[PDB]
RNA sequence: AAAGUCAUGGUUAAGUGGGAAACGAUGUGGGAAGGCCCAGACAGCCAGGAUGUUGGCUUAGAAGCAGCCAUCAUUUAAAGA
């Protein structure tokens, strides 16, 4: 059971995106269901050592947010051109 | 390899040592391929492959089994003695066979303390009861 | 003490053309490697090459323990075949069958290294594969 | 000696050394893999 | 060496190389080699490396060319002077980007893939890494 | 040659700073897992590297070592035709 931490986004957009991966994090957004999309941030290191593991697309995550668990799954992600790194992550809840 | 079945292989020494009874020594200052088929070449006119020529005499691994079983195996951590339990007999006639192949092309690394399975003394009693 | 096998079959007694100056280092004369190399030779089957133990004793004598021969020529009889592998995987040579080794494994459990017949029988069956012929 | 912008452990008894400022492959095996870097 | 059957046009201008790649995963095989760096491979820089890929896997495997060289180069003479024209078409290129796979393969371990990637990416103007097929 | 031999916390030992690439290298600082261990590791020292076996040919003799092939398998601590 994989367990992912996150903060809400404050400010949004492209030069905020660059601001966020030059400080070990990506953004990503949860969408899905009757509820808004929620955009997020996590950190970079813990999710890239989750990622390598196929079990990691195949099951139901669980990201805390505001003390809240909620249950997603990964629908889409955004790999950097050459670096072994990750630029954007979408989740649609499960 | 990792510990866990390491961790079987301490449970491998328990069972083989709590069927055996008597043992005998041997050490290697010039471990021969051949000075150990000596003891096994041997072993398969009487019986099986059950035998582990194996060594366990390491300062954790054979010295947790020992306050479980055959106490007195405490003390051989150290100075390079090892364990071979062959799983039946009673004073069976297994003994010399790591002793002669010490004259036999090798240059004494052992000192054959006989594991005092009577709680005898260091002294070969090499009447064998027939 | 030295004690290398090397001869050819039964047909070349005291072999100076086979063997050469190989058994003739020793101060040992060459009567006994001829005339006493005939206690197992002419004792069997001719034509069979028996291996040999020579080792010295400082009195010019020696004493052996017999074998069997080479996984060559015990299944050369068994084979028939004269070259023995060429080029097997570009085209065949022929094959071993398996049950065909059941004779050899009852006859060489007397002095061939071991107490298991059954481990001596895939010994047997990998061998015989590696000689181009796939059992 | 070998005198090369690269210079590499050739075989098993191969050491990288680095004397006064370069770097240097002596071997003990083979007298033909010592190397200097230039 | 890799050359269009048929242009539309003989030549061409010369552009600029900028902008990053879009061939970034491996889609074919198990195993590629990503471009690291920028510019141009000729046609007998992507079929030099190609001939080394192929002897060193012992013809056990199969490689996809992810790329292909459909930009003809001009160049003038010896001893000819400015005008006059464009050049003669002389060579046939293929621009590469920063993230893009250049060579794939799969059906050989991936520990011989790694050093077969390396007597080739020898052959190349460009710097590169090795990369795997990722799940997702 | 006019104005900080300024404070604070780091890095560099190359006069790098104060010219140059592919490539090479136990140079040195930092970071999350990387990755083997008190069922004694890692490095040295006490030691084998057997057995069938010399696996057979074409070759100059072909035996692990000239190349060509199978490269299994026993006595099984382990020893790779
Ligand atoms: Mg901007
Ligand atoms: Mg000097
Ligand atoms: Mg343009
Ligand atoms: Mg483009
Ligand atoms: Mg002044
Ligand atoms: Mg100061
Ligand atoms: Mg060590
Ligand atoms: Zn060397």
């Amino acid at each position: 059971m994989f367990t992912i931490n996150a903060e809400v986004r404050k400010e949004q957009g492209k030069g905020a995106s660059r601001r966020l991966r030059a400080a070990n994090k990506f953004p990503a957004i949860i969408y899905g269901g009757k509820e808004a999309p929620l955009a997020i941030e996590l950190d970079h290191d813990k999710v890239m050592n989750m990622q390598a593991k196929a079990e990691f697309y195949s099951e139901v995550l669980t990201i805390v947010v505001d003390g809240k668990e909620i249950k997603v799954k990964a629908q889409d992600v955004q790999r950097h051109p050459y670096k072994p790194k990750l630029q954007h992550i979408d989740f649609v809840r499960a | 390899a990792l510990n866990l079945q390491d961790k079987q292989a301490i449970v491998a020494e328990v069972s083989e040592v709590a069927k055996g009874a008597l043992s005998a020594v041997v050490a290697d200052s010039r471990g021969v391929t051949v000075d150990k088929m000596t003891e096994l070449r041997k072993a398969g006119r009487e019986a099986g492959v059950y035998m582990r020529v194996v060594r366990n005499t390491l300062l954790r691994r054979a010295v947790e089994g020992t306050p479980f079983e055959c106490l007195k195996d405490a003390f051989v951590g150290p100075t390079l003695i090892a364990y071979s339990m062959e799983h039946p007999g009673a004073a069976a006639r297994l003994f010399k066979e790591f002793a002669k192949a010490n004259a036999k092309f090798e240059v004494k690394a052992a000192a054959f303390e006989g594991e005092l399975i009577p709680a005898s003394q260091i002294d070969r009693l090499a009447t064998l009861p027939t | 003490q030295a004690y290398v096998k090397l001869q050819v079959a039964a047909g070349m007694a005291n072999p100076s053309p086979p063997v050469g100056p190989a058994l003739g280092q020793q101060g040992v004369n060459i009567m006994e490697f001829c005339k006493a190399f005939n206690a197992k030779t002419d004792s069997i089957e001719k034509g069979l090459p028996i291996p040999v133990v020579i080792t010295v004793y400082a009195d010019r004598s020696f004493t052996f323990v017999t074998k069997t021969p080479p996984a060559a020529v015990l299944l050369k009889k068994a084979a028939g075949i004269k070259s023995g592998s060429g080029k097997p995987n570009k085209d065949k040579v022929g094959k071993i069958s398996r049950a065909q080794l059941q004779e050899i494994a009852q006859t060489k459990a007397a002095d061939m290294t071991g107490a298991d017949i059954e481990a001596m029988t895939r010994s047997i069956e990998g061998t015989a594969r590696s000689m181009g012929l796939v059992v | 000696m070998k005198v090369r912008a690269s210079v590499k452990k050739l075989c098993r008894n191969c050491k990288i050394v680095k004397r006064d400022g370069v770097i240097r492959v002596i071997c003990s095996a083979e007298p033909k893999h010592k190397q200097r870097q230039g | 060496m890799l050359q269009p059957k048929r242009t539309k046009f003989r030549k061409m201008h010369k552009g600029r190389n900028r902008g990053l790649a879009q061939g970034t995963d491996v889609s074919f095989g198990s195993f590629g080699l990503k471009a690291v760096g920028r510019g141009r491979l000729t046609a007998r820089q992507i079929e030099a490396a190609r001939r080394a890929m192929t002897r060193a896997v012992k013809r056990q495997g199969k490689i996809w060319i992810r790329v292909f060289p459909d930009k003809p180069i001009t160049e003038k003479p010896l001893a000819v002077r400015m005008g006059k024209g464009k050049g003669n078409v002389e060579y046939w290129v293929a621009l590469i980007q920063p993230g893009k796979v250049l060579y794939e393969m799969d059906g050989v371990p991936e520990e011989l893939a790694r050093e077969a990637f390396k007597l080739a990416a020898a052959k190349l103007p460009i710097k590169t890494t090795f990369v795997t097929k990722t799940v997702m």
